[PDB]
RNA sequence: CAUGGUAAUCCUGCUCAGUACGAGAGGAACCGCAGGUUCAGACAUUUGGUGUAUGUGCUUGGCUGAGGAGCCAAUGGGGCGA
RNA sequence: CGAUCGCACGCCCCCCGUGGCGGCGACGACCCAUUCGAACGUCUGCCCUAUCAACUUUCGAUGGUAGUCGCCGUGCCUACCAU
RNA sequence: AACUGCGAAUGGCUCAUUAAAUCAGUUAUGGUUCCUUUGGUCGCUCGCCACUUGGAUAACUGUGGUAAUUCUAGA
């Protein structure tokens, strides 16, 4: 491993948006809890109350 | 061992070898010899003479893919996350649609109470 | 290398500032001193370290390497914690400006010299460790005392001490 | 000369500057979008393979 | 070179504030009770302006002349009417007064200028529009009752002389 | 620094050049070579990047009847270049200077040799192309 | 062979020395041009001088020897080189058909 | 080797050095480095010139019945040319 | 030959029980009409000058035929003719 | 902030060109085009996603180049 390069995974600012892509991403056939199987960002500021920000789905 | 040029004929002129023309519309010609810079000086096409290697390859004389998708974490939901949620495959994921079915029951017959 | 209008959002808190006049006698490289710290620094000023700077800006200027009109630049940089611990004066913040002037040093005393230290509170002397105190640098600094301005006295050119004259340091 | 050098698989960018030739010649003569060994950068490059992706001109 | 004349120069040299304390006295001819001179002693962007011009470098085109000099109280806008005031002007007298707003507030930055909108004290700035109402210096103040500044002592004197004449002697 | 070395000079006194900046002459009149000590018989000569005495014979009134230096910037002799290249241009070319170097004209038409321009600073900055 | 060269060839021109024949012994290469013909022999002696400027003790280093034919417009350096660029000619197809 | 002949010359740029000197403006030199001018002695790798290899194409008029192959026109002309 | 977005939200429940249905719009459109026009044409009208009386027609000048191009009519352009 | 849509072809200035040219009045386009507004048309065709299909790029994070620009590259 090359130091600092090829370690240290780094995510994704934001995952999908379309539910075609959230159902393609967590292999969703069809009308399963889709609009609970998003992805939910945790914003957890120091100065401010934390909490969770949900993407709206389109399509 | 210099820059390698190509002429006229398309010939390789080695270092010592040849001149060079400098046109005045800022275009810069090489030659290998007399014989290659008086032909192009008289505007003789290359292609029409037989030994130039441009006549050669007119007349024809003498001759991947991949889809890698690599998969990686995100914000909120590690690899291992995304892991656990796509795994729901045995009866969960018919857990979860067994229970939103009865939740909309639910809210169906909560609505029709609430309206009469 | 900053935005012009930082230097009002500078100046409006002094003790910062530093306006500041470089005199000395002909040909001691007041020129080129300023030259160096225009290359180092410089707030929209460049950093080219060519020789000549934006201390003649005109023509028979750096023709025949004369300063004739007094010019003025103003600069800007941010200083380290450690330059902030060892400043013993005000200090507001590390965004320090400094209007540099540059005067004609030539031995009519032309008058821009006189006003580069009445526009001035602080100079900057240049003297040649090999030429001494010439008469120039003594009009000049009589001058600024006249003026109350703040002298801070630099050597210059001490480059031809060692290769030029091949000086040993108890000499030096 | 500079090299920008990311892995997409992690991404993780970072900066190595190079000044022996040595190192460089294994780059030049070649095109963009064209995979190279970079074998050349010492040891800790072997088993390595990257793609000529860009760069810019000693001009910007 | 350029870091150690910084970081000397910084620690060394006074700033406007604690230099005017001192200096005000000799650049003011004015009481020092004055509004004007206490304004210039404390260095208030607020209060009674007080510009002198030390200099006039000539702008890109040849006729006009960008004045260049030092403020010592006040805040220096953009088209602000002020008192352009020379030499030999008494505040007594309408000898030597102009009511005139300046066109611009530049800073010379050697080679190339950089206009600002504002300029307050103990800096130096460039106006234009000053050059064709003053001559040679002159002050720039929003004090009615204003004094002028001291002259500059010239170590030299205009001494040698030259007579001058144009080749073609209708011009 | 570095000196520029011998080339073939291909251009002797009375020859008429074009003149290829915009100051508004058509041609220069080669009268003389800056440098040249002289041999009996031999005309003096020059190559690119060397400084003549010319006099304009197609241009404007005001550049006509007058000596201005010149210097050479394009030659049809072929001239070799200290690595074995053969160079020469389609045809002779010089543009006007002063004494010290420095262009009358402001803009160059056509390339200018690498000989000239970096023996002339100023010239090489209004040149378009170096060959 | 130089070592930017790397070419198994000898000093020899495509077509060998036009009026001398086929070095095959050691051979000293100076520079520039020496009297007399061809196959003239010379006589090579030490410098009576004390070489000390710059043009001397300076370390030749050869990048690039040129073998190209000497009777004539040369354009290649090797008989190999020759054959890959022009390919297969009348006269060695004929051969190729005796051989079989 | 007796004897006779005899040969090299001058300039510019960089550095010295914006230095010595000078109030200033101006402004050197020695060493070293890189190249030129005139001259000399060669040489043909390269570039150019020549070219009746009368080498190889092209071509005019004529001639050998035509083709093919050629020739004559005091070197027919012309391109490229060892 | 609508895979779009907002607003309050309601009806049918036999088959049932989770689905099927509904109003107000906004956006979108191939084409038609209108509005705004635009573009090219019809007729008539302009200062001084003959020390400007014959012009145009090789190279479109006038017209015909068939085309090209142009949003369209047309030497706008091309070819062939007539003068 | 950025993508998408629209506007930026209006207005303003000047009178150099221009002498059947522009332009004024008159008439025509059955010889043409027309954003937008408004009104028509949008189930008129028989012909394992439709409870809704695919891919990319912005913005954004991070690594820069250039002296410089409303310059931009890779990831
Ligand atoms: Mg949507
Ligand atoms: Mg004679
Ligand atoms: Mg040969
Ligand atoms: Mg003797
Ligand atoms: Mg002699
Ligand atoms: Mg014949
Ligand atoms: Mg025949
Ligand atoms: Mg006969
Ligand atoms: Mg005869
Ligand atoms: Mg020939
Ligand atoms: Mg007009």
């Amino acid at each position: 491993d090359i130091p600092g390069l090829t370690d240290t995974t780094v995510p994704r600012r934001l995952g999908p948006k379309r539910a075609s892509r959230i159902r393609k991403l967590f292999n969703l056939s069809k009308e399963d809890d889709v609009r609970q199987y998003v992805v939910r960002k945790p914003l957890n500021k120091e100065g401010k109350k934390p909490r969770t920000k949900a993407p709206k789905i389109q399509r | 061992m210099k820059v390698e040029l190509c002429s006229f004929s398309g010939y390789k002129i080695y270092p010592g070898h040849g001149r060079r023309y400098a046109r005045t519309d800022g275009k810069v010609f090489q030659f290998l010899n007399a014989k290659c810079e008086s032909a192009f000086l008289s505007k003789r096409n290359p292609r029409q003479i037989n030994w130039t290697v441009l006549y050669r390859r007119k007349h024809k004389k003498g001759q991947t893919r991949r889809a890698v998708k690599f998969q990686r974490a995100i914000t909120g939901a590690s690899l291992a996350d995304i892991m656990a949620k796509r795994n729901q495959k045995p009866e969960v994921r018919k857990a979860q649609r067994e229970q939103a079915i009865r939740a909309a029951k639910e809210a169906k017959k909560a609505k029709q109470a609430s309206k009469k | 290398n900053f935005t012009v209008d930082q230097i009002r959002a500078i100046m409006d808190k002094k003790a910062n500032i530093r306006n500041m006049s470089v005199i000395a006698h002909v040909d001691h490289g007041k020129s080129t001193l300023t030259d160096s710290l225009v290359c180092k620094a410089g707030i929209i000023a460049s950093a080219r370290a060519g020789e000549t700077r934006f201390t003649d800006t005109r023509k028979d200027e750096q023709e025949r390497c004369i300063t004739i009109k007094s010019t003025a630049i103003s600069l800007f940089y941010e200083l380290s914690e450690n330059d902030l611990n060892f400043i013993k004066q005000s200090k507001d913040g590390a965004g320090f400006l400094i209007n540099l002037i540059d005067s004609p040093g030539h031995v009519d005393f032309s008058s821009e010299v006189t006003a580069a230290l009445r526009v001035t509170d602080g100079a900057l002397v240049v003297v040649d460790c090999v030429s001494g105190v010439c008469v120039q640098t003594e009009t000049v600094l009589r001058q600024a005392i006249a003026e109350r301005i703040k002298p801070v006295l630099m050597m210059n050119k001490m480059d031809r001490a060692l290769l030029e004259l091949q000086l040993e340091p108890e000499e030096l | 000369m500079k090299l920008n050098i990311s892995f997409p698989a992690t991404g993780c960018q970072k900066l190595i500057e190079v000044d022996d030739e040595r190192k460089l010649r294994t780059f030049y003569e070649k095109r963009m979008a064209t995979e190279v060994a970079a074998d050349a950068l010492g040891e800790e490059w072997k088993g390595y393979v990257v793609r000529i992706s860009g760069g810019n001109d000693k001009q910007g | 070179a350029g870091d150690a004349l910084l970081q000397m120069i910084t620690i060394h040299l006074p700033s406007p504030v604690t230099a005017q304390k001192y200096r005000c006295e000799l650049l003011y001819e004015g009481p020092p009770d004055d509004e004007a001179a206490m304004g210039i002693k404390s260095c208030d962007p607020k209060g009674p302006l007080m510009m002198y011009i030390s200099k006039m470098v000539p702008t890109s085109d040849k006729g006009r002349f960008y004045a260049f000099g030092r403020v010592f109280s006040g805040l220096v806008s953009t088209g602000l009417k002020v008192r352009i005031m020379g030499p030999n002007y008494t505040p007594g007298k309408k000898e030597d007064l102009y009511l005139k707003p300046i066109q611009r507030t530049i800073l010379m930055m050697g080679r190339y200028v950089e206009p600002i909108e504002d300029v307050p004290c103990g800096n130096i700035v460039g106006l234009v529009g000053v050059d064709q109402f003053l001559v040679k210096t002159g002050t720039i103040t929003t004090f009615e009752h204003a004094h002028n500044m001291r002259v500059m002592k010239f170590s030299v004197s205009p001494v040698v002389r030259v007579a001058v004449e144009a080749k073609n002697p209708a011009d | 620094s570095g000196a520029k070395f011998r080339i073939s000079l291909g251009l002797p006194v009375g020859a008429v050049i074009n003149c290829a900046d915009n100051t508004g002459a058509k041609n220069l009149y080669i009268i003389s070579v800056k440098g040249i000590k002289g041999r009996l018989n031999r005309l003096p000569a020059a190559g690119v990047g060397d400084m003549v005495m010319a006099t304009v014979k197609k241009g404007k009134p005001e550049l006509r009847k007058k000596v201005h230096p010149a210097v050479v910037i394009r030659q049809r002799k072929s001239y070799r270049r200290k690595d074995g290249v053969f160079l020469y241009f389609e045809d002779n070319a010089g543009v006007i200077v002063n004494n010290k170097g420095e262009m009358k004209g402001s803009a160059i038409t056509g390339p200018v040799a690498k000989e000239c321009a970096d023996l002339w600073p100023r010239i090489a900055s209004n040149a378009g192309s170096i060959a | 062979s130089t070592d930017y060269d790397l070419s198994d060839k000898s000093i020899n021109p495509l077509g060998g020395f036009v009026h001398y024949g086929e070095v095959t012994n050691d051979f000293v290469m100076l520079k520039g041009c020496v009297v007399g013909t061809k196959k003239r022999v010379l006589t090579l002696r030490k410098s009576l001088l004390v070489q000390t400027k710059r043009r001397a003790l300076e370390k030749i280093d050869l990048k690039f020897i040129d073998t190209t034919s000497k009777f004539g417009h040369g354009r290649f350096q090797t008989m190999e080189e020759k054959k890959a660029f022009m390919g297969p000619l009348k006269k060695d197809r004929i051969a190729k058909e005796e051989g079989a």
